[PDB]
RNA sequence: UAGAAAGCGACGCGGCUUUUUGAUUCUUCGAUGUCGGCUCUUCCUAGCAUGGCCAUGCAGCCGUGGCGAAGUGUUGGAUUGUUCACCCACUAACAGGGAACGUGAGCUGGGUUUAGACCGUCGUGAGACAGGUUAGUUUUAUCCUACUGUCCAAACAGUUGAAGGGAGUGUGGAUUAGUACGAAAGGAAACCCACACGUGACCUCUGGUGCAGCGGGUGUGCGGAAGUGCAACUGCCAUGCUACGUCUCCUCAAGCAUAGCUGGAAGCCUCUAAGCUAGAAAUGAGUCCUGACUCUGGAAGACGGCCGGGAAGACGACCCGUAGUUAA
RNA sequence: CCUCGUCAUUUAAAUGGUGACGCGCAUGAAUGGAAUGACGAGAUUCCCACUGUCCCUACAUGUAGACUAGCGAACCCAUUU
RNA sequence: GAGCCUCUAGUGGAUGUUUUACACAUGUAAGGGAAUUCGGCAAAAUGGAUGCGUAACUUCGGGAGAAGUAUUGGUUCAAUUG
RNA sequence: CCUUGUUGCUGUGAAGGCUGGCGAAAGCCAGCUGGAGGCGGCAAGCCGUAUUGAUCUGCAAAUCAUUGGCGUAAGCAGGGUA
């Protein structure tokens, strides 16, 4: 069982952990961990960020869709 | 003068004084009335902590009243606590007697042969001894002695009790070589059945399913995680003063009035806190079975055991038979816990009722955990 | 119970979430009616106790006045429902949310809604107990 | 609305209290720190809410007058140095008091009440004014006793229970039901579920913290790079600790006020004179914490130090290990 | 003095602040009277920003403190508590 | 001739123990933002240089850095103080 | 009263002067030069507002920390003299 899959980092969140962030433009977002939402804020771009899975697909290190 | 607002006490005089317990292994001191009416049965067992997780079960409870038609069902995540009960081993028996001073002990009476386990609590230091323990009472066997004492026990006697010690060598990262002791109470039928019982029981193993079963109500004695020396702030949840103060912040400002001209024992001072006796009434069994054989539930189809990858932190591995119980339990990992029958029946419907589980969290306690399995982990990485 | 100026006809049950709105907080106005910003100065179903400020979480109903606004409507007294709320809540399933901001939105004592459209997301829970949100919200979550 | 007495009760008369202010000067002038607030505990009842009842000008809803009862509650703010007062918001309700006008080697120092200075009124003046205004040093426990924990009196293993402590309180929704009851308008009465405050524990989750660990940049040192000092800044984060997180909290017995049964005095009557029944958040027990004097058992060796650890810790004490799934 | 004077404005709420009014216990003209600028570690009221002051406290660092070696006092004292 | 870092020249002891509570010097904090208190006391926030843009009143000198806003590192070039 | 010692870095930009424009005149407007003041921000120094902070058997019979006020001048100081 998952929660979902993490908006910014990629990564599947497992059943019971994380959470969910809801803006003004009506979205809803799950995020990992408080790393990640932070990351967002301050507008890092997640293809810099090299351990996600985001990051590694874009640079093909990982086969990807 | 009258105090100016009105507002509750601190903390409960329900539990002062607030020493520290004695040892740290608790003895049954209360157990269920006894009933003619029903068969021979034991009333209580010892269980060690090994540490929590969390589950998710399905439930369908709401108001009788409720005019809803459709038979809602809901999922529920809730916390656990899991304990490791290896089976205990019988090796004698005490007689009890009433009077008007309570129950005084009239005789006790131990197997021909005890195990090295148990002679090791007799004495102080393991690894200084002669090992002269109990090397002449076998005699008494030949003599008859034994069969004397027997009829002693069944003449005159009101209450009966086993002694049951615990296979401490089953669970290496106790550090432990002296089994723990306890005595049992057993309910039903006449003193003779008892003793009969009893008998036919000394030296053999009594599995866990004797004396519970899932959905049972019990009771957990045991002792709580110690604190040290503490001020009142934490040891009853009196108030910081303010700011500016000198002489400090953190403490009861008036200790009394001028008269009575001393200090009265409701008044919070400092000193321990940490390491008593608390009982824990009416907790549910969710769950009962084994540290090595794997379980799925209808709706998980994997199949895995109760160890979460990597162990729980500072014990590892769970290996003989465990029970998983709702909420938190006294004390860190590693102690020793008494379980009782309940002492009388719940009316609550919150206890009464089914528990079906449909997930159980096996991924790891040291960090974020991630996985549920060592075949997860090699698939999302890559060989 | 219905005592006092502005006393509420329309009792509901509560929900045990964190209580993140307390006696102070200034929040935005989510309806149409023409009020922009409230000032929280009670909450109704608290007992208190010593030295502790009344607080509120989602559902509950507040009294408040209009600090911003059309000129009809400022500085009088008014009773509105809280919608969402930046503090973090935990559902019973155990799910975790967070709003990017706090709202509330006016009804009368009768529990009726004063405007006819609500600017945003609405929490879920609210819709089940107050049945009019449902209606006239933006999204459900 | 009839009518002394549902509720009131003129004109008069008898008491109790020490929480108001007087009256008096018995104790202290080789010194008992003086108003209010903050913090924290206990007691009283003349009972505001919450439980059981009786009367009614008690249809129902809302009330009003009385009885046994002190277990649990009685809040957040604006102006003011205030106690007091007066308004706003919530509430089941926001009753009234005592403990050297409780509480300064517990704090604070706004008021009053030393020395500087302004104004008004009084005085020829120096100066006065329970008239107004502004600035104005808060010392010391290391003694005895109390109180809170700790060891010894009490070899080791398993227990017993004298006596002391004590804990759960309240609100809402649904259903009965738009029912009984009332011309109508209006409008009640268990069980179950949600919550708040209080109590005791716990870290699986989510916040917080950053001592161990990994990274980044600014100024200047070790010839460069690499490894790095000092001034300090900064992103993440194990274990642990914690609440803004999670779990937790009823059952008997004797009986108050009352309302009843049988029943004399007193052939009738009658709750009482003997005897019996129902009876409160109150009382006494059990489940919960502490643990006096005891009781049962093994064996010619036992136990303490020294050495190494922690789940335990101010120091002692407690839990453990020493030729082994021992340590590195 | 009466007095927390009356009316307006500022707040949800004003023994406060500002604006008006005046038979002013007991204002007032070098015992100096009245209206402003620039400048006060001077007295007073409000708004924006900001925050552990507070709700309601939690965790961590250095130095003392506890225990140990060497050195080593005083206040106070009818004392049986 | 500020603070911070280095060259010349000069410098140091009541012993061991990881060490509870309460202190004294300091750090950080979800949501709320003076509700605290006689009183924002203490702390936080603002901060240098360059440009744009600056009110009432005034003894016409001032107010005025009013207020309010934007920019700023490394590298490789043009142009010569912009 | 007599004889002496002690002013470093920066901001603002008065009087006087030179060019260019406008005007019939008188004298108005730009840009630059010049460097006044018991004038602003600081350093060395001199002082003593707040924390009613530390200390109160003190380091000290008036000290220490952070925070403050002035600092091109009715400023601070040695010796001789009254």
């Amino acid at each position: 069982f998952y929660e979902g899959t993490c908006v910014y980092s990629g990564y599947p969140v497992p059943r019971g952990k994380g959470t969910y962030f809801v803006s003004l433009d009506d979205k809803s977002s799950l995020f990992f961990s408080s790393k990640y939402k932070n990351f967002s804020d301050k507008k890092i771009k997640a293809k810099r960020v090299k351990q996600t899975l985001m990051s590694k697909q874009f640079c093909g290190k990982v086969e990807s869709v | 003068s009258c105090r100016n607002y009105s507002a509750p006490r601190h903390g409960s005089l329900a539990y002062c004084p607030k020493k520290r317990a004695k040892t740290t292994k608790p003895a049954i001191k209360s157990f269920p009335k006894d009933d003619a009416s029903k068969p021979v049965h034991l009333t209580g067992y010892l269980a060690y902590k090994v540490g929590m997780t969390h589950v998710v079960r399905l439930s369908t409870r709401r108001s009788k009243t409720e005019r809803v038609l459709k038979e809602t069902q809901k999922e529920v995540l809730d916390a656990v606590t899991i304990l490791e009960v290896p089976a205990m081993r019988i090796f004698g028996m005490v007689g009890y007697k009433s009077t008007v001073n309570g129950l005084k002990a009239i005789k006790t009476v131990y197997a021909e042969h005890l195990d090295e386990q148990v002679l090791a609590r007799l004495r102080k230091r393991n690894s200084r001894s002669s090992k002269l323990m109990f090397k002449l009472y076998p005699q008494k066997y030949e003599n008859g002695d034994i069969k004397r004492d027997y009829e002693l026990l069944k003449r005159e006697s009101d209450v009966v009790r086993v002694l049951a010690h615990t296979q401490v060598s089953k669970i290496p990262s106790l550090n432990l070589k002296k089994a723990h002791i306890l005595e049992i109470q057993l309910n039903g039928g006449t003193i003779e059945e008892k003793i009969e019982w009893a008998i036919e029981r000394l030296e053999k193993e009594i599995p866990v399913s004797e004396v519970f079963s899932q959905q049972d109500l019990i009771d957990v004695i045991g002792v709580t995680k110690g604190k040290g020396k503490e001020g009142t702030t934490k040891r009853f949840g009196t108030t910081i003063l303010q700011h500016k103060s000198r002489k400090g912040k953190r403490k009861v400002a008036c200790i009394g009035a001028w008269h009575p001209a001393n200090v009265r024992r409701t008044v919070a001072r400092a000193g321990q806190l940490g390491f008593h006796r608390r009982t824990a009434q009416n907790k549910k069994i969710y769950m009962m079975g084994n540290g090595k054989t794997p379980f799925s539930t209808e709706y998980d189809l994997t199949s895995k055991t109760i160890n979460p990858m990597g162990g729980f932190l500072r014990y590892g591995n769970v290996k003989s038979d465990f029970i998983m119980v709702k909420g938190g339990i006294q004390g860190p990992s590693k102690r020793v816990l008494a379980l009782r029958k309940a002492f009388a029946p719940s009316n609550l419907g919150k206890d009464n009722e089914e528990i079906v589980l449909k997930f159980v969290d096996a991924s790891s306690k040291k960090g974020y955990g991630r996985f549920q399995t060592t075949e997860e982990k090699k698939a999302y990485f890559g060989i | 119970p219905g005592k006092g100026k502005q006393p509420l006809d329309a009792i509901k049950n509560r929900y045990g979430f964190t209580r993140g709105i307390q006696v102070g907080t200034v929040l935005a106005c989510a309806d149409n009616s023409g009020a922009k910003m409230l000032k929280t100065i009670g909450v109704k179903g608290v007992s208190g106790r010593l030295n502790r400020l009344p607080a509120a979480g989602p559902g509950d109903v507040i009294v408040a006045s209009v600090v911003k606004g059309r000129s009809d409507m400022r500085k009088k007294i008014v009773l509105a429902v809280i919608i969402r709320q930046k503090q973090m809540i935990r559902r019973k399933d155990g799910v975790r949310l967070q709003f990017e901001e706090s709202a509330a939105v006016i009804i009368s004592n009768k529990g009726d809604l004063k405007g006819t459209q609500i600017s945003g997301p609405v929490l879920r829970e609210v819709c089940d107990i107050w049945p009019k949100i449902s209606s006239q919200a933006g999204s459900i979550y």
